[PDB]
DNA sequence: TAACAGTGGCCTTATTAAATGACTTCTCCATGATCTAC
């Protein structure tokens, strides 16, 4: 419930699908008998998160982790939604939705 | 007797009439002289084990606390249990709302280190904290104290 | 007539340990308990803002029976026999004389009750310790402080007075309140007013008591609570009979349709000397000064 | 049990994870020596909790030690419940129930 | 409400209309049997995004995007604003808006 | 005649971390609390400020009971019955022997930082290798300006010729107690707001206020301007002092504002000067 | 008397990976806050400009309790109870004993950070282990930024136990050595270009951070108009300001400056004249 | 088109957790023998 509430949900559900797409990518990358990264991957993404100062280098890379994410039909949808809610709040609150999603992405694989 | 005879648990009002109401010390000190009758009154107790688990919380809680002053303390800069007893009465005693008194009393627990009582009863312990009025948990933190064995 | 003068009036925004009470150990805890919607907000106490008056009354010269040494820190009664006739204190404040002609107790003119914290405690502490590597037992200790405004409700009874002119001095001294026993070496806290709600009325009913509420629960924001303004526009409370002063005149001017409102013919002030000389001279008119 | 206890005893066994998950990234990160502190490390988490001091440190310091906990499957299986959890709740209870989860924590044997 | 949105909402339709109007352009560049890939035209746009090295770069690079995108409506009655908004504003949050959009763009087709 | 100096200055602007909390764990705590629009706010506690008072009589004459040692780190105590007729330390600060007790003619709040506090943490390390418990540690300072409020009841000193020094050590306050190795904070101020009146009702407390988060403009206010626009705080008894001149003058309709007849000097010691002045004039020193 | 001299210098313009923060991932970056105008400026600790100092002191001679080998990174006390009548670091820097003469001492010098005079906007410099062979160790980043930087200190001369090291320090203020830092790659001179100092008998100073910058992203610098509008308006006595450095040719460029009262300051060109005419006068006003 | 996404080591060392004094003050009794007035 809640008009916030589901924004926030369904944020969460948009950065997962970004996540999938990054880390569909990431084993695309990899080849022959090399182990592709599971876990390490999920660290770098955690390491370029912290890695953030200012509202413009924490934006700058969200937006270029959700283009490179790929589709992703919950941005699909609600187009004017995500848009405000990424362009207004704190970039700090954003950075704590994101990291709330890295930790429960993984029941998708 | 009075609480016995009113119908309500024998420990329904031991905060206000054994901490607050005390002058130097003089009902405070009767506490460890009554252990074994707190002991005796907890074990034979009608009902409500979940708050004598509590208590073996507590007190291996208060165990780890004291023990690690105790440990950097040595032979004669070591204080009397009495010393520590009163100051983690006076801080009991400073809570005033529940948030604040379930923030000192989990800030407690974990300074007490490893709780094999917590671990063995975690979600009916917790659960007890979680909704029991601070009032209570404090009253019975307060007797965990007195029937505490070094 | 049977004239009251009602008043809630708001202090200004500060740090406040103004209110301790029995110590618990090491920290020193200020006086405090449930109010509003179940949250705990930091009372000070009545008596406080009692004494107050007194030392204002005895500093401006009045003529009081119980003086106040301040270089020694005990008081002393001038006359052992109370007579509210020709002391300020015993006619304004009463007295009660108990111990195994003249009467042994008054009611006194003023009623005061206990100023509230307008913003709910959220718990903050100072610790002090003392300087210096030789440390002994009270070497370290803590002081809990509020960051707030406080407001308190007060009313006289200006026919109970022996005499009527001694009203004024009291507006005068609620107006220019000196320390309010607190902790003023390290917390400072000003208690003069910053906004008024008077009432000066033949009708022994108030309406205006703790008429001030927070826009935000940690906030320096204090603005009028909405019961108050209903009771304004459904119109039980005499506009005629209201004294707004203070700064929160501003935010009364600027709510919407502030001209049609009942509240717009009241006595409002922004400055808070014109409203007391405004009221003053009606008090005066109407007690036959 | 009422469906605030469920979450409150979900959000306890994920930070339980969590702490698993950074205590195992401890014990891999320092196998020299006798053995690895543990005492040590709920001292550090317990004064690294305690520093927090507003809602915004505390939220991120949640994240970022819930996200570096690892897969943590008990967020898997509720995602919406904890995120709103986290989001909604005041960070001083949220730190309480953190704490009690530290408490009553069983080292792997 | 607060017209700033409304000019990021409608710079962000513009660009998701420039962008169709692109990948149309490129869907007529090529040709044979060969499939025209949509995803790479996406992370070629993202990379040539990325390419540039502040305000000369990225404001032709973007004015020249925009013109390429063909007949577009909502930048015929949207000119003058859209222009103003592009003349001033930061260039990295500009590119952040335009990333933004393409994150968002696909449910046109 | 009673007579009162209420006083609120503001600070300089610079990184400072003078008041560390309780040390939680491996971080020393600059302490902070809540403020104003409910965000966290650093504090400076006002016997810091009181300390750096009483050192300042101390390091210039001015005979003092507590005598910081400055080399054992102790106080001493040259007579164990406190004389507030000849110290300076006990007529101003008062005293407690747990007597006399005093009542302290000076009075002061604590410091509020101007700005609300983020996080600004310093990490510190000890050279290299043979790394040990206290090898690595971190510091939380604050890049903002303090602003505290004080109140002098001139009156209630034994000596009415004291509160010259006491002016003097607030506009030359030393070191207030801090981490003056690593963050050197000065306390001494550039922006005063004083009022020498002969009544208990100040409206000047805590009267500087910019918010504007991460910044250092420091304008005055608009409830304080609102004050002395309104009728009530008199010109003639408002002194203002520092950088807020440059401001205060740049204001539209400064002229015809009532503000403008207030004692205003951009030079700080020129408005310490007149208003010693006519602090010595109305006290017959 | 008590003689105070306090002073803010400013570097010179260059690449600066000095002071970084908790090693994070593979990116090393600098210690950065807010500091003006809500921008995110990068910042020097004053520890390592203390580091700085002793190191000077160490290698010029002079008795130092701490001894920093530079051959095993190692740091070794002469003697183990601290001295400072004897070592210059003891009694400069001060001490702290607190495992278990007084076994503190607040020190008589007080620095504060250093503040880039610029704000850090970009500026991660890739770093590869090179080779063909690749692993973990291969890839990474750092955090540099091309900016002037500038730190402001506060000396207690009195507070010395020997008066005269006073003027050790200056030179070694003057002719500082690497502030810690990446050097190998980023190799910054830390020695003053621009020099504010104040040889005053009272604790006030008002001249913290009188460098202000001209578009944000350049490497010119002038004195911040608050600290000119403070010379000007009587405070600040210009007999006790030292000027010195890059910033008097700005100065003297001012229109007015004959008749303004920032006339009557030291000012010289010449850093070491200037350093020579304040070591004159804190000679004379010491008794050295 | 590729391969990497940091390798280490620490996560505070002391110290003091209150010092005083007050812990209600008055009053309102019940009942029968006797005095006294009708």
């Amino acid at each position: 419930n809640s008009e916030e509430d589901k924004q926030y949900l369904i944020f969460i559900k948009v950065f997962q699908q970004a996540m999938k797409g990054n880390f569909a990518k990431i084993y695309a990358k990899t080849e022959e008998g090399k182990d592709p990264p599971i876990k390490k991957k999920v660290e770098r993404l955690r390491a370029e998160l912290n890695y953030c100062y200012d509202e413009l280098s924490f934006k700058e890379y969200l937006s270029d982790f959700l283009v490179r994410g790929g589709l992703n039909k919950y941005f699909n949808e609600h187009q004017e939604e995500i848009a405000l809610l990424i362009k207004k709040s704190p970039w700090q609150e954003i950075r704590i939705w994101s990291l709330l999603a890295i930790a429960s992405y993984k029941p998708k694989d | 007797a009075d609480n016995l005879v009113k119908g309500i648990h024998w420990w329904s009002n031991f905060w206000e009439k054994l901490v607050i109401e005390d002058s130097k010390e003089y009902l405070f000190n009767q506490l460890f002289s009554n252990r074994e009758g707190f002991i005796i009154m907890a074990e034979n107790s009608e009902e409500d084990k979940q708050y004598l688990i509590f208590i073996k919380v507590f007190q291996q809680a208060m165990k780890g606390n004291f023990a690690k002053i105790y440990a950097k303390t040595e032979e004669g800069k070591d204080p009397p249990i009495k010393k520590k007893v009163e100051r983690l009465r006076a801080e009991l005693n400073y809570c005033y709302d529940e948030l604040s008194f379930k923030e000192y009393l989990s800030d407690f627990l974990v300074r007490g280190g490893l709780n094999k009582y917590f671990n063995e009863h975690q979600e009916e312990i917790a659960l007890l904290i979680k909704k029991s009025p601070w009032q209570e948990i404090r009253i019975w933190s307060l007797l965990a104290i007195a029937s505490y064995k070094p | 007539p049977n004239y009251y003068l009602y008043g809630t009036v708001l202090t200004r925004y500060g740090l406040a340990s103004l209110n301790h009470d029995i110590r618990r150990g090491n920290k020193t805890i200020l006086q405090k308990g449930y109010w509003n919607n179940g949250k705990i907000h930091s009372f000070v106490g009545s008596s406080a803002i009692r004494w107050a008056l007194r030392f204002y009354l005895q500093k401006q010269g009045y003529l009081v029976n119980r003086v106040w040494d301040e270089e020694e820190h005990i008081n002393r009664l001038t006359s052992e026999d109370f007579d509210p006739e020709k002391f300020y204190d015993d006619d304004i404040f009463g007295f009660a004389l108990l111990e195994s002609s003249t009467p042994n107790q008054r009611m006194g003119a003023l009623g005061m009750n206990m100023a509230v914290s307008l913003t709910p405690y959220d718990g903050a502490v100072k610790l002090g310790a003392k300087s210096g590597r030789e440390k002994d037992s009270t070497s370290l200790h803590f002081t809990e402080y509020h960051a707030t405004r406080y407001q308190y409700y007060f009313g006289i009874d200006a026919t109970h007075l022996k005499d009527f002119s001694r009203i004024l001095p009291m507006i005068d001294g609620i107006m220019n309140l000196p320390k309010v026993g607190g902790s003023s070496n390290i917390f400072n806290y000003p208690f003069c007013p910053d906004s008024l709600v008077f009432q000066w009325t033949n009708h022994f009913a108030s309406y205006i008591s703790y008429c001030f509420e927070y826009c935000d629960p940690k906030s320096k924001e204090a603005k009028l609570s909405q019961e108050f303004i209903d009771e304004v526009e459904c119109g039980q409370i005499d506009p005629s009979k209201l004294w707004i002063g203070g700064t929160i005149v501003k935010d009364l001017q600027q709510l919407d349709n502030f001209e049609s409102s009942p509240l717009n013919k009241a006595h409002i002030y922004r400055n808070r000397n014109e409203m007391i000389e405004a009221l003053k001279t009606v008090i005066k008119r109407d007690l036959g000064l």
